[PDB]
RNA sequence: CGCCACACGGGGUAAGAGCUGAACGCAUCUAAGCUCGAAACCCACUUGGAAAAGAGACACCGCCGAGGUCCCGCGUACAAG
RNA sequence: CGAGUGGCUUGCUACCUCGAUGUCGGUUCCCUCCAUCCUGCCCGUGCAGAAGCGGGCAAGGGUGAGGUUGUUCGCCUAUUAAAGGAGGUCGUGAGCUGGGUUUAGACCGUCGUGAGACAGGUCGGCUGCUAUCUACUGGGUGUGUAGGUGUCUGACAAGA
RNA sequence: CUGUCCCAACGUUGGGCCCGGUGAACUGUACAUUCCAGUGCGGAGUCUGGAGACACCCAGGGGGAAGCGAAGACCCUAUGGA
RNA sequence: AAGCCUGUGUACCAGGAGGGGAACAACCCAGAGAUAGGUUAAGGUCCCCAAGUGUGGAUUAAGUGUAAUCCUCUGAAGGUGGUCUCGAGCCCUAGACAGCCGGGAGGUGAGCUUAGAAGCAGCUACCCUCUAAGAAAAGCGUAACAGCUUACCGGCCGAGGU
């Protein structure tokens, strides 16, 4: 189905799962990746995704940003490289769609989202010096997946 | 899904109305070329009949052998090239500035014209060498007319009277060439301008046959099957559609069919001759016995038996010229069988 | 902005309205140079192209026109020459000029001759094998020169296979 | 033939929709104006886009018709009218008191209104009128 | 196709039953196509003298019915146009059938021919019987 | 259902192939400039077209007579006109 | 996975019309759209040629005949350069047809105690009106331009 | 077997068109020479903007007046009828 | 999703003129007895149309735009050496950036692998002479050599460059 129909945010919080029942699990498999035994802090870059605009992007729009974004990572890098990629969101956003007539309108559990303010972070990768510009590059293919223009933000690097 | 065809009837000949003079009148005159002469000449329908020829075309393997070909029989009796006109080059297009006349006029020409009596040529082809110098001369035209009463099976002896361009050298030696056909009487025959084999217009008002349905005039379907027996056999379908909410000029309807003005393009002369050599058996059908100067051009020609037509040199022709066909036999046989 | 041109001993450039015409002993080249603001002009021996602003649009067109300047000079001294060889490979080709065009003749095989027209003054000579475009408007030259290579255009087919036709050799 | 005008205006190098605009008012105000060098007029913008507005125009029309001028002639006639109200008493009286000329049938030169003339070497995206009449399909008789 | 040196006028439709002139073991044929027609909208494709045309054997021997071969149209009932101005009609409306290189697929072709076929199928001429 | 006739060529483009050419010393078909390039666009050609209110031009004839209408005999015309 | 255009399918809504805006399919006749099946000119190629494949420009013209079925759709045959798709009250019944849907008659199957029912099948089963206005096709009579005849021009208009 | 069709043609009689006489009706809120778009209760000759448009009359075939004709038989509703 | 269904607060339409918005119940000004003079509001001043072709300044080259709100006026993700303004690090008359020329050397064809590999198949090393430079060779190229360049030095040039 489009985004389009879930993408603004504008049903309420609906979120408890004491009270939806037969709701379909994430299709994200992998929340931490790279090497999440080494620090943040053992890294001397920290380069970000920012979202410019206010969206509820979905949990197959995260899989799938995450997974061409990290699969770049792992092609140029290798398999065991020196960095440690996050995604920093959850999907707690439950969603609905009415499938009769308007009979009956509160439609059935279809799938997971996660409300993301403008501003903030929905990736994090932290590097080595040399490998930023694969990184910057990890960051171009994984805004092409997700609906919102997006800011590539340096927060530690004045190394250029 | 609704096959496709093209839409009955052509949408250049419009509107399908009664033409205003019966005389054609040309819109469209040859390039310039070589020798000044007269682009065109004019004459009076008389019937068909067919000739044997020669193969004239050397891409053709028919190339020597008998050829039977369909012949209009034109006479074609010589016009009286009456005046010269000027046109000025005006913002506003060609727009005519005088024009020089004879002396001796025909005896039944003042059954159409108001013949004149007293006229000044002379300052007034001062006036055109002084638009001439000036720069702003466009092109000369000459007042001809027929001869009706040469024909002996034409009623008609009132004169129809027509303007025809001369071109082919500088502008200087055409106004000259033009001048001095006036000043002798202006007779001139088809030899002056055509020569046999050469491509021709025939120029015509076609036959009148007063007002038609739109299966006559615009050839559209007559009702098929059961559709023929409930009331309806050569009506139309429908006018249009829901929106637009009017009928368009361009769905085939009733009207006048036929006098309308045609110009028939690259019509090949296949003889031009004097005499009772393409006459036939009883005389010719609704017309008569043809005897003097004629014409002979290949198929057919708009119009009636009776009627004037013009001719032009073709100006779009494909084949190039074959002059002189060998004519060994043209039919004599008569049209009453 | 201006820019002076130094106008050498053997060139001579006249100036009637936005029409700049350069003479030398090889010829005479006249050139129409127009663009908002920008006014040519002959101080005596130099040629001053100046605007008075500094817009990249404008400093594109400042540039062009010296380079449309500096090219006349050449032109109406030394000239300009593109040197073109003929191949062929199965067809024994012909390149005659013929009048104010030249034509090639049984092309691939074909019964048709294809001919160009020279541009303008240029003089195109044939010795044999070899062909040399020359002329004092560069203008007329590179395009006389390109509408001898370009009249042997093959789209129908390979032309890895089909290399018959002129080609550009020396370029000036 | 004849026509005693107060003001005659030269069109040359003049942005065309400005003087048409002045050529309105002053009809209105009572002045028999004549518009000289139809020709020699012209419009600014790209050549490409000023021929397409103006060749849809002629394309434009039904049984009912819509009748577009080709000629630079009419084409700066009807402009006029489209600044005045040409349907009310008043606004036919000022327009047919208006007319505009193909070169100058006059011996006196016309004059060129303030703020409409333009400046050549200055600007080179425009058009002249003839340009755009060339293109529309007329016969160039100027 | 190359010219007949004769006008014709399309005495033949599709679905008309044509004699067969030939000894292939086909008595009847059947019209189905015409090579190289294309008509316009309300029409049935019109064949005449000299047309490659698709067929299909309506009696004959068991081997030779229900095939779908192409013939050439030999004779036809309705007048010919010869360049002299005379008109040629035949008895019947007949045709031979041919192959790929369009040659007769019998041997002795029965009846008369006409002389405008034999410009372009002469295969089938320099095997005719009769030729007017 | 028979017979006759129904372009070629130009002009400007599109996609496109290119030339001179700078911003950007080079390069670059493009930003200024230019040469080419579609059955497509304008012209050509055919038909209408003084009611085009800027309501047109020329030649002649006549304003006490030019010319037309009626009338009469009929069609190359025609439902009345 | 994401971003959209369209208004041809379907669905949703119930704004419009219940003192009636006649159905489907077909037909006839006219204008149009391009998201191009062919034709024109082009780009790439896993472009030798040949026949293709994929893309660009482009709506001038063309895109046909038939077998089953009421069919739209679709399957099928043979021809063709190709046998493109869509809009115009799902164009068109004061034009046609009336095969299908959807009256009153009757049969079969299913359900029903039964009358009777069926978004199951089947046979039979009607098509009103003299055009006022407007629209366009053609035909006249007046007025304007301001005496008569003949010849033209060309703003524009149509075409494939 | 054939004009049902390909594909339409000519002809015949009564009309149809003009003249004498006779002489109705359906329909009519008003205005009304329209067209292209737009807007409006979302389907305008009449609103907005343009375009076009000299008046009257003859014949026509019926695109439009969501044409004329019938207080929808469908559908729902009524504390309706049979 | 809706010119959707259903609440709530409020103002308005219904039952509200007049002015503006092209037309348009609800958007803006405005609530309005008659008549009259005057100044304003919303909105607007090139013409149609009352009032500026107003002033100082910059941008835009697409007719972008000339469309407050809207079913109504669209335009997105992505892309942009179109162009304008601004800041930041680094290089530069001890001559930068580019371009053109010149040089691009020997020990030495590194060694192993291998019949062979000699800058450039693969493994590992990746070392020092001459000099103003010159890699155990970065990119192509060869069956391999060869050839062409690339790092690197010099010259020409001359101003900002990245
Ligand atoms: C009968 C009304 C008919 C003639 C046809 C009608 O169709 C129907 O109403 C469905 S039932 C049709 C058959 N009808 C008898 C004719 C059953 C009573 C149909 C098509 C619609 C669906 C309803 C509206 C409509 C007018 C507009 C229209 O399309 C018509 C009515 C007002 C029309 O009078
Ligand atoms: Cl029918
Ligand atoms: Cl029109
Ligand atoms: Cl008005
Ligand atoms: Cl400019
Ligand atoms: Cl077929
Ligand atoms: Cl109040
Ligand atoms: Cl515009
Ligand atoms: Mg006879
Ligand atoms: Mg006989
Ligand atoms: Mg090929
Ligand atoms: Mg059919
Ligand atoms: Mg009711
Ligand atoms: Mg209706
Ligand atoms: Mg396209
Ligand atoms: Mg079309
Ligand atoms: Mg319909
Ligand atoms: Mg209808
Ligand atoms: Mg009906
Ligand atoms: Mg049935
Ligand atoms: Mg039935
Ligand atoms: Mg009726
Ligand atoms: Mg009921
Ligand atoms: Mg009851
Ligand atoms: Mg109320
Ligand atoms: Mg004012
Ligand atoms: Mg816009
Ligand atoms: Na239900
Ligand atoms: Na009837
Ligand atoms: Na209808
Ligand atoms: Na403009
Ligand atoms: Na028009
Ligand atoms: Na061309
Ligand atoms: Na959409
Ligand atoms: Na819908
Ligand atoms: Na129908
Ligand atoms: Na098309
Ligand atoms: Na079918
Ligand atoms: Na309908
Ligand atoms: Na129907
Ligand atoms: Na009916
Ligand atoms: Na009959
Ligand atoms: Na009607
Ligand atoms: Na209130
Ligand atoms: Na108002
Ligand atoms: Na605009
Ligand atoms: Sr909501
Ligand atoms: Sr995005
Ligand atoms: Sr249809
Ligand atoms: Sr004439
Ligand atoms: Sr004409
Ligand atoms: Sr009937
Ligand atoms: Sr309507
Ligand atoms: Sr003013
Ligand atoms: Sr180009
Ligand atoms: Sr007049
Ligand atoms: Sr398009
Ligand atoms: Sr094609
Ligand atoms: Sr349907
Ligand atoms: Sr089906
Ligand atoms: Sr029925
Ligand atoms: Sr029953
Ligand atoms: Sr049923
Ligand atoms: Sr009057
Ligand atoms: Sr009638
Ligand atoms: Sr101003
Ligand atoms: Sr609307
Ligand atoms: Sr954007």
């Amino acid at each position: 189905k489009p985004a389009s129909m879930y993408r603004d945010i504008d049903k309420p919080a609906y979120t408890r799962r004491e009270y939806i029942t037969g709701i379909p699990g994430s299709k994200i498999a992998q929340h931490k990746m790279g090497r999440k035994q080494k620090d943040a802090d053992d890294y001397p870059v920290q380069i970000s995704l920012i979202v410019e605009e206010t969206v509820q992007l979905r949990h197959g729009s995260l899989e799938a940003s995450r997974l061409s974004a990290n699969r770049h990572l792992i092609k140029e890098l290798g398999e065991e490289g020196d960095y440690k990629m996050t995604l920093r969101k959850f999907p707690h956003q439950v969603l609905r769609e009415n499938k009769d007539g308007m009979r009956a309108a509160f439609g059935k559990i279809v799938g997971t989202a996660a409300r993301v303010q403008a501003g903030e972070q929905l990736f994090t990768a932290y590097c080595n010096v040399e490998d930023a510009e694969h990184v910057k590059e990890a960051f171009r293919r994984a805004y092409n997946k997700i609906t919102p223009s997006c800011r590539i933000k340096v927060e530690r690097g004045e190394e250029l | 899904p609704q096959p496709s065809r093209p839409r009955k009837g052509s949408l250049g000949f419009g509107p399908r109305k009664r033409s205003t003079s019966e005389t054609p009148r040309f819109n469209s005159w040859p390039s310039d070329d070589g020798q000044p002469g007269v682009q065109g000449f004019a004459g009076y329908k008389a019937g068909m009949t067919h000739v044997v020829l020669v193969n004239d075309e050397p891409n053709s393997p028919r190339e020597g052998m008998e050829e039977t070909v369909p012949v209009t029989v034109i006479e074609t009796p010589p016009m009286r090239a009456v005046a010269l006109r000027a046109y000025e080059d005006t913002p506003y297009g060609q727009r005519p500035l005088t024009e020089v006349w004879t002396d001796e006029f025909h005896s039944e020409l003042d059954r159409t014209l108001d013949v004149p009596e007293d006229h000044d040529p002379d300052a007034a082809e001062e006036q055109i060498r002084d638009a001439h110098e000036a720069g702003d001369l466009g092109d000369l035209r000459l007042i001809t007319h027929t001869v009706p009463d040469a024909v002996p099976s034409v009623p008609k002896k009132k004169p129809d009277v027509m303007e025809t361009r001369v071109g082919g050298g500088s502008v200087s030696d055409r106004l000259d060439h033009a001048l001095d056909i006036v000043e002798d009487g202006g007779e001139h025959a088809m030899n002056d301008i055509f020569r046999a084999g050469e491509y021709a217009d025939v120029a015509g008002v076609t036959k009148g046959k007063g007002t038609q349905g739109p299966v006559k005039r615009w050839g559209v379907q007559k009702r098929k099957g059961k559709h023929a027996r409930q009331g309806w056999r050569r009506r139309i379908g429908n006018l249009g559609p829901w929106n637009p909410s009017r009928v368009r000029s361009t769905v085939p309807q009733q009207g006048q069919t036929g006098y309308h003005q045609r110009t028939e393009l690259n019509k090949r002369l296949i003889d031009i001759g004097e005499g009772d050599e393409p006459t036939v058996d009883g005389g010719f059908v609704n017309y008569g016995e043809v005897d003097g100067p004629y014409t002979l051009v290949k198929g057919s020609v708009p119009g009636p038996d009776k009627r004037l037509v013009r001719f032009r040199p073709a100006v779009r022709p494909n084949d190039q010229p074959r002059l002189d066909p060998e004519v060994r036999y043209v039919s004599n046989e008569s049209n009453q069988g | 902005p201006r820019v002076e041109l130094e106008i050498p001993e053997d060139v001579d450039a006249e100036q009637d309205h936005l029409d700049i015409t350069v003479e030398g002993d090889n010829g005479s080249v006249t050139r129409r140079l127009w663009y908002p603001d920008i006014d040519v002009s002959v101080d005596g021996d130099t040629v001053v192209i100046e605007s008075d602003e500094d817009n990249a649009k404008t400093m594109s067109t400042i540039g062009t026109f010296q380079s449309h300047i500096e090219n006349m000079f050449h032109g109406v001294t030394e000239g300009w020459e593109y040197g073109m060889e003929v191949f062929y490979s199965h067809f024994p080709m012909q390149v005659n000029v013929e009048g104010d065009e030249v034509v090639i003749e049984n092309f691939l095989g074909e019964k048709a001759p294809r001919r160009t027209t020279i541009h303008g003054d240029t003089d195109v000579e044939i010795d044999g094998e070899e062909l040399t475009v020359s002329g004092p408007d560069i203008e007329a030259v590179g395009q006389t020169a390109a509408d001898i290579e370009q009249l042997t255009r093959i789209n129908d087919k390979d032309v890895r296979v089909f290399q018959d036709g002129v080609y550009i050799t020396r370029k000036p | 033939a004849e026509f005693d005008a107060d003001v005659i205006v030269d069109a040359r190098d003049c942005i065309m929709g400005r003087v048409a605009s002045q050529v309105a008012e002053q009809a209105l105000d009572g002045e028999t104006v004549a518009v000289v060098n139809a020709e020699r007029a012209v419009i600014t913008g790209r050549e490409e886009q000023i021929v397409e507005k103006y060749e849809k125009r002629v394309d434009i029309g039904n049984d009912n018709g819509y009748f577009y001028p080709k000629r630079p002639d009419g084409i700066f006639k009807r402009t006029i009218r489209g600044m005045l109200p040409h349907k009310k008493q008043r606004g036919r009286e000022a327009f047919e008191s208006v007319r505009v000329y193909l070169g100058n049938p006059y011996d006196e030169d016309g004059e060129v209104l303030d703020g409409t003339s333009l400046d050549r070497l200055s600007n080179i995206k425009f058009v002249t009128l003839g340009e755009i009449s060339e293109t529309l399909g007329a016969n160039k008789t100027w | 196709m190359e010219a007949l040196g004769a006008d014709v006028t399309q005495g033949l439709e599709k679905g008309s039953l044509i004699t067969c002139a030939d000894n292939t073991g086909a008595r009847e044929l059947k019209v189905i196509s015409v090579h190289g027609y294309s008509g316009t909208k309300n029409r049935h494709p019109k064949a005449g003298l000299g047309d490659k045309i698709t067929v299909s054997v309506t009696k004959g021997t068991p081997e030779m019915r229900r095939q779908v071969l192409e013939a050439v149209v030999v004779r036809q009932r309705k007048p010919i146009r010869r360049p002299d101005g005379t008109r040629v009609k035949f008895e019947d409306n007949a045709a031979v059938i041919v192959d790929e290189n369009e040659d007769p697929r019998g041997t002795e072709l029965k009846g008369p021919i006409a002389r405008e076929v034999a410009q372009r199928f002469g295969s089938v001429a320099s095997a005719a019987t009769m030729i007017v």
